[PDB]
């Protein structure tokens, strides 16, 4: 009683029901590093200028 | 012009020379840290993007 596949259906991606738990670590990776602290605030003036040997602007 | 005037503009003029030298001391002393840590936004100098990568099941699944 078996009847051979038709073209295209051993190709397809089928679902498994499993009961073997998700790997949350896979890749056996350790912790990431932190970021870098971001931007944040308003934008104020430069305060007295470039402050460049003179220049007062 | 009244020595008072001088006197104030005097004073008003040494705040903001010594405001902005201790900001320079202070610029000097934030980029000497920055270039020694690296975890300030300055020197931030570039990686690799992550969001290159492609995390798709691929042909063969030891990776
Ligand atoms: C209600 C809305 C409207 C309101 C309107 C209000 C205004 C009404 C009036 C309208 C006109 C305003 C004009 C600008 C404001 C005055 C600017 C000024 O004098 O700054 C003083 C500035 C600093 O003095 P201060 O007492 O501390 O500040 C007074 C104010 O608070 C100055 O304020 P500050 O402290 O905020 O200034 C910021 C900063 C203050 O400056 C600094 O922080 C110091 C650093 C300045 C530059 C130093 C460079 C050093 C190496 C180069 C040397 C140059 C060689 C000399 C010239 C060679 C021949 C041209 O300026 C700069 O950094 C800019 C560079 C200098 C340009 C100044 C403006 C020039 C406009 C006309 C140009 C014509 C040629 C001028 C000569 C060219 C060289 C300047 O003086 C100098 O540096 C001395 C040099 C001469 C400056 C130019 C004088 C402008 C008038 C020229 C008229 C005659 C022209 C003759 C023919 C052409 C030449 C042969």
């Amino acid at each position: 009683g078996w009847v051979r596949p038709d073209l295209g259906e051993l190709s397809k991606v089928t679902k498994v029901k499993t009961d073997r738990p998700l790997p949350e670590n896979p890749y056996h990776s350790r912790a990431r590093p932190e970021p870098n602290p971001e931007v944040e605030g308003d934008l104020k003036p430069a305060r007295h200028g470039s402050r460049l040997f003179f220049w007062t602007m | 012009d009244a020595p008072e005037k001088n006197y104030e503009r005097t004073m008003a003029i040494l705040q903001i020379e010594s405001e902005k030298a201790e900001l320079r001391l202070k610029e000097l002393e934030v980029r000497r840290l920055m270039r020694a840590k690296g975890d300030g936004p300055w020197f931030q100098y570039p990686t690799i993007d992550k969001a290159l990568i492609d995390h798709s099941p691929k042909a063969t699944p030891d990776n």
